[PDB]
C-alpha cells in the first residue's frame, strides 16, 4: 500500500491493541 | 441480514444525534437490548479511549477520494489477527466517529457511504465469527 495509506494502517494497528485490552476487561 | 444493517443504522444514527445532527438528514433474542449493548459499549470505548477519536479526519486525511481506502485499511488491520467482541466495538466506534466528523468538516455524503462500508464489512467478514460465537445475545450476556 502507498504511503498516504500507511497512517491508517498504524492507526489499525493501534486500534486493535486498545481493544484486545478492552476485550480482556471484560466478565 | 437485515438486522445487521439495523445495527450499523441505530448505531450510527445514536452517535450522531449524541451531536445535534440527525440520521436522517443523510439518509432515504431480542434486538432492542443489544442495540443498548453496543451503544453502551461503544460510548464507553470511546471515553477509555479518547485519543484514537480526537481528530480523525486529520489522523488520517479523509477526503471523499480517500475515504473507502482508508476505511478498509484501518478495517482489515484491526481484524487482521481474528475477532473479539472488543474489535467488533471498536469498529463500531470508529466508523460512528468517522461520520459524524465527516459532517463536521462538510462532507455529509460519506455517512450513508460509511453505513453501507460497515454493512457489508459486518455481513461478509464479522457475521460468521458473529454466529460461532452464539449471535449478539452473547454480546449482551458478556459486556454488561
Amino acid at each position: 500500500a502507498p504511503p498516504n495509506l500507511w497512517a491508517a494502517q498504524r492507526y489499525g494497528r493501534e486500534l486493535r491493541r486498545m481493544s484486545d485490552e478492552f476485550e480482556g476487561s471484560f466478565k | 441480514s437485515q438486522s445487521n444493517r439495523e445495527l450499523v443504522v441505530d448505531f450510527l444514527s445514536y452517535k450522531l444525534s449524541q451531536k445535534g445532527y440527525s440520521w436522517s438528514q443523510f439518509s432515504d433474542i431480542p434486538m432492542a437490548a443489544v442495540k443498548q449493548a453496543l451503544r453502551e459499549a461503544g460510548d464507553e470505548f470511546e471515553l477509555r479511549y479518547r485519543r484514537a477519536f480526537s481528530d480523525l479526519t486529520s489522523q488520517l486525511h479523509i477526503t471523499p477520494g480517500t475515504a473507502y481506502q482508508s476505511f478498509e485499511q484501518v478495517v482489515n488491520e484491526l481484524f487482521r489477527d481474528g475477532v473479539n467482541w472488543g474489535r467488533i466495538v471498536a469498529f463500531f466506534s470508529f466508523g460512528g466517529a468517522l461520520c459524524v466528523e465527516s459532517v463536521d468538516k462538510e462532507m455529509q455524503v460519506l455517512v450513508s457511504r460509511i453505513a453501507s462500508w460497515m454493512a457489508t464489512y459486518l455481513n461478509d467478514h464479522l457475521e460468521p465469527w458473529i454466529q460461532e460465537n452464539g449471535g449478539w445475545d452473547t454480546f449482551v450476556d458478556l459486556y454488561g
